[PDB]
């Protein structure tokens, strides 16, 4: 939101320094090159600014913009959870494979050019504890959210 | 021959019926996982107790 | 006009094979009939004989209302009466179907067909509840079918006696059948002696009817001979217990929250100012 | 016919700040608005507003004002500045659903066909959403007269856009309940849903205050759903509910233990990453 | 009448409260079911119907006194077991 004003041209024939820099306010912010290709200093100035809150807007956009309603009460399409959690337990059995292939190059050649080397080809290993967390996290809320009901309900 | 399965009664010749697959992807699929990873664990002595 | 002549002789010959082929010539050669107000009649009444004899009972449905459709018949009402014949006597002998599901609402809402007061009551015995077996419904019916006006399509079902044959068989999926259906909806579990009394026939007729139907598995059961404890609809259901709990939950949780902004309004009518 | 309804952040606001610059009347205004947007796909949306002049006083209860020029030279500049956006109904200031707004959507229902209404919120507190959307409906009945038309509240949410999000997300840079683990479900519904039930169990016991004190309309239409409530009571733990429960437990802590199993072989493999690291560095650098 | 601990009724009740005989009342639930003013199913052999839902009928200032006693308990069971989760779960989220 850079926001400028003109500085005078005149003043600028004149070559007299305009806007008698009385406070360590100023330049703070450090100006952007294109904005330099530009007018920027030769015929206007730069504005610092800030934003003004207070305590009643923050409270009533932050308790009203991503509130789920009643969503982690429900149970998540309960033949096709144990079904997804298949379907990632049968890619990740070869993705360990890859685990047990990717291993057995260690000892070998700096393993700075086992980072140049894996930049076509996947490794077992961030893809390998991606699904460890996405099969975690996917099943331990279905559990308990499956079991608050059996308690609240009956 | 099992193209058919049930049972067969010799007193009087009954024949129940049953099918059901209980679960077989399962624990096959995490199984193998298990001796890929104990083959991994036996690579991990040739960077590891050899080395340090 | 010469084309549709020709069928007529590969009916003379009974060629189904070549009929329907020569017949597909027409079957696109509609809008014609703005002119002919007979003629295009004359295309469907070789239009049964193709499919009258063989199986083609829901062929015969857009045939019987298209010959309700033209708009000479209507001023020949006795004539037509025998139209409201055959706007009946086909939706119900047609085996069971979705079409025939909705068939069954094209037909009603007819302000004019009810003028037969019998038939009104033909409709609503297939929609309805359990039907009268057979016998205590030829009682009711069976004579109908000879005595009065309309009598010329019922003499289609009675006089040529293999049609007829067909015919008091084509009515006998739908009832026996019918039975089967509602049998398959309400009843968890019963024995081989009272379904064979709601059939007024044999248990081994009773078990060819829940045979070809089991093969056919438009009617999944699972009968016994020697209890005779025969069931409807029994998987083992390792799912739809909880799952169908968690339809009970979504719908309690919904329940719940239509009275919550219901009683506030109600309040606020009694106790605002 | 109306699904549901999309609010949007400025609006949210444009509300807020017509409140303030109305403030100093201290006494008792309700801050009635036209509420403009679209809807497509029978999904509402509202994205812009402004603030009809309006005053009402408490004696005669039944006499308001809306300053119908001011609706119609600042709509017709809104519809010149934008031809895409347009009228979508009014929403007022809405603590506790004033007696004139059964009228005022009458009063200007010639506008808009759904002529919806928004309640808001001006002392943001709550467990839940304060943020609220009727829907007029007349259905005669056989237990009242003819004019029927109360108000039924159609769901209601906040919807989001592309260009807001950067702009707001500035503008809070305070405090953020982000990295979603499991702790997002457990504190946004876990900690918070459960609360969610407890005022919707409070409020049938609000009703409930009529045993023989409340108010005069005793049953007829508020027994039927919670007769339906428990009649609909789930199945207790004893007939198969425990079998396949245990069932699919059983099947799903063996998936967790797969993943926990090799967890920590990765952790292991890394401790092997680092021991490598050590032991050829103490030596190199010295 | 009949609580959700069981609301499973037999044909020699219904022919002992009904006086109406063994070969009829079958016709009369199936037509009960056809209306649609309950909701159920029909076991032949044990001679018993699970009935599941009924129609909802009205009533009087007495029995809102058993609803709020019912109610009652079902608030402290919310109270009770979401307690376990403000205690427990506390160290995740402050």
């Amino acid at each position: 939101i850079d926001a400028f004003r003109l500085i005078n041209a005149n003043m600028m024939v004149l070559g007299h320094e305009p806007r008698q820099t009385t406070s360590n306010l100023g330049h703070l912010n450090k100006p952007s090159i294109q904005a330099l290709i530009h007018g920027l200093n030769r015929h206007y100035y730069s504005i610092t600014i800030n934003y003004r809150k207070n305590e009643l807007e923050q409270k009533m956009l932050l308790n009203l913009h991503k509130k789920s309603w009643m969503e982690g009460l429900t149970l998540q399409d309960y033949s096709e959870h144990c079904k997804h959690n298949e379907s990632v337990v049968k890619e990740m059995l070869e993705l360990a494979k890859n685990y047990n292939k990717a291993v057995e190059e260690e000892d070998k050649m700096t393993p700075e050019q086992l980072a140049i080397k894996n930049v076509g080809k996947q490794d077992p290993k961030r893809h390998l504890e991606e699904h460890v967390d996405v099969l975690m996290t996917s099943n331990i809320v279905q559990c308990l959210a499956a079991m608050l009901d059996t308690v609240v309900f009956k | 021959d099992k193209k058919f399965h049930g049972i067969l009664d010799q007193g009087e010749g009954v024949l129940i019926i049953f099918d059901e697959p209980p679960v077989d992807k399962t624990y096959e699929a995490a199984l193998e996982t298990i001796q890929n990873m104990s083959k991994v664990v036996d690579s991990l002595y040739n960077k590891a107790k050899k080395l340090t | 006009e010469f084309i549709l002549e020709q069928m007529r002789l590969c009916l003379a010959v009974k060629d189904y094979i070549r009929t329907q082929i020569i017949s597909k010539k027409i079957n696109t050669k509609f809008f014609q009939e703005e002119n002919t107000e007979k003629l295009k009649l004359k295309y469907y009444n070789l239009m049964i004989q193709l499919d009258q004899h063989e199986g083609s009972y829901l062929s015969i449905c857009k045939h019987y209302r298209a010959i309700y459709d033209t708009p000479c018949i209507q001023a020949e009402s006795e004539k037509w009466q025998q139209a409201l014949k055959s706007v009946v006597l086909y939706v119900i002998l047609a085996p069971f179907d979705n079409e025939q599901s909705d068939l069954v609402h094209r037909i009603s809402g007819d302000k004019k067909l009810e003028e037969i007061p019998k038939y009104k009551d033909l409709l609503k015995l297939f929609t309805t509840m359990e039907l009268m077996r057979w016998s205590t419904l030829v009682e009711d019916y069976g004579m109908e079918l000879r005595k009065g006006s309309l009598e010329s399509p019922a003499t289609d079902v009675f006089g040529s006696t293999e049609e007829g044959e067909k015919r008091w068989k084509d009515l006998k999926n739908r009832v026996v059948e019918h039975n089967i259906r509602i049998m398959a909806k309400y009843y968890t579990r019963i024995t081989m002696k009272r379904m064979a009394q709601l059939l007024d026939l044999s248990v081994d007729e009773s078990e060819a009817f829940l045979s070809n139907l089991v093969v056919n598995k438009t009617i999944f059961a699972k009968v016994d001979r020697l209890a005779g404890i025969i069931n409807f609809q029994r998987p083992k259901d390792p799912n739809n217990l909880l799952n169908d709990w968690s339809q009970k939950l979504n719908s309690l949780m919904s329940l719940v929250n239509k009275t919550t902004h219901l009683i506030a309004k109600e309040e606020m009518i009694h106790n605002l100012q | 016919a109306v699904q549901k309804v999309v609010v949007h952040p400025l609006v949210l606001l444009s509300v807020v700040d017509h409140f303030n610059r109305i403030g100093k009347v201290g006494n008792q205004k309700r801050v009635v608005g036209v509420l403009l947007g679209s809807w497509q796909k029978k999904v509402l949306d509202v994205s812009n507003s402004f603030a009809v002049p309006f005053d009402e006083d408490d004696k005669d209860d039944s006499v308001w004002f809306l300053d119908h020029d001011y609706l119609e030279n600042m709509y017709g500049m809104f519809k010149k500045v934008n031809a895409r956006e347009r009228i979508v109904g009014w929403y007022h200031t809405g603590p506790k659903l004033h007696k004139n707004d059964i009228a005022i959507n009458e009063l200007m229902k010639r506008y808009c066909p759904n002529s919806v209404l928004v309640i808001i919120d001006v002392k943001p507190k709550d467990l839940g959403l304060p943020t609220e959307a009727y829907i007029s409906v007349e259905e005669v009945h056989d237990d009242g007269t003819p004019t029927s038309k109360t108000f039924e509240h159609v769901t209601s949410e906040i919807g989001a856009e592309e260009a807001e999000e950067v702009g707001v997300e500035h503008l809070l840079r305070d405090i953020k309940d982000t990295t979603v683990g499991t702790l997002s479900q457990r504190i946004t519904n876990q900690v918070h849903g459960l609360k969610g039930l407890n005022s919707k169990l409070l409020d049938i016991r609000s009703y409930l205050e009529k045993v023989a004190t409340g108010k005069l309309p005793i049953n007829h239409q508020i027994i039927y759903q919670l007769q339906d409530v428990f009649n609909l009571l789930p199945d207790v733990s004893l007939q198969e509910f425990v079998k396949a429960f245990y069932l699919k437990t059983n099947d799903q802590m063996v998936v967790v233990y797969l993943a926990s199993l090799i967890r920590s072989v990765v952790a292991l493999h890394n401790l092997i990453n680092n021991k490598i690291a050590n032991r050829d560095a103490e030596k190199k650098e010295g | 009448t009949r609580p959700a601990n069981h609301r499973q009724l037999t044909f020699e009740e219904i022919a002992k409260s009904a006086k109406i005989t063994v070969n009829e009342v079958e016709l009369l639930v199936m037509k009960a079911l056809s209306v649609g003013l309950v909701k159920g199913s029909i076991d032949e052999v044990d001679k018993r119907v699970h009935m599941t839902w009924v129609q909802p009928r009205v009533l009087d200032l007495q029995q809102i006194k058993g609803m709020k006693d019912r109610l009652e308990f079902w608030c402290t069971d919310v109270k009770s077991m979401e307690m376990l989760v403000e205690h427990q779960a506390h160290d995740i989220l402050t």
